[PDB]
């Protein structure tokens, strides 16, 4: 892939970054409880096979 | 015979004279300052155009009347036809100023009036319907 960044190319000044990528490592992306399916049951007097 | 009353005030190629001040404030005791690289944000080198923007400009006078009800004017808004501040501001995506502010009204010994002359962070102001 490309692998310039904005030093290689443009004037810049310092900046200090504290932020970090603790929300995309893949315990952050995967950490949700997702809904996979939905069933049905019910309960009643069944008299046929389909009941 | 130093005093509260008479104070300079060079910035750039411009300077204040008054000999009836009252002190001068620092709003939230805190004086201008450049951008620190731990409170960066973009990460260009900024431009930092120092005595041709940082300097006073002097805006159309207003009138004073036993009827007037006030004024209000928007910084950097007041400021953007003003020689290469308005350049610099109108260039750039992104800016940042601190302000000297001085007001100047002179009347005599006869007169009477009050004005007060508030700064006000994010004035946002009622629309009219
Ligand atoms: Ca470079
Ligand atoms: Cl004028």
């Amino acid at each position: 892939s490309g692998q310039a960044v904005p030093s290689d190319v443009i004037e810049t000044r310092h900046v200090v970054n504290y932020k970090t990528r603790s929300e995309s490592t893949l315990e952050s992306f995967f950490g949700r409880s997702a809904c996979v399916t939905i069933l049905e049951v019910e309960n009643f007097n069944a008299t046929t096979d389909a009941d | 015979g130093y005093s509260d009353r008479v104070r300079q005030i060079t910035l750039g190629n411009s300077t204040i004279t008054t000999q009836e001040a009252a002190n001068a404030v620092v709003a939230y005791g805190e004086w201008p300052s450049y951008l620190d690289d731990k409170e960066a944000n973009p990460i260009d080198a900024p431009t930092e155009p120092d005595v041709s923007s940082n300097r006073f400009y002097t805006l159309d006078s207003v009138q004073w009347k036993s009827t007037s009800r006030g004024w209000w004017w928007k910084l950097p808004d007041a400021l953007k036809d003003m020689g290469m501040f308005g350049q610099n501001m109108y260039y750039h995506y992104l800016g940042r100023s601190g302000y000297t502010v001085h007001v100047q009204c002179n009347a005599s010994k006869f007169h009477q009036g009050a004005l007060g002359v508030f700064a006000i962070p994010e004035y946002v102001m009622a629309c009219n319907t």
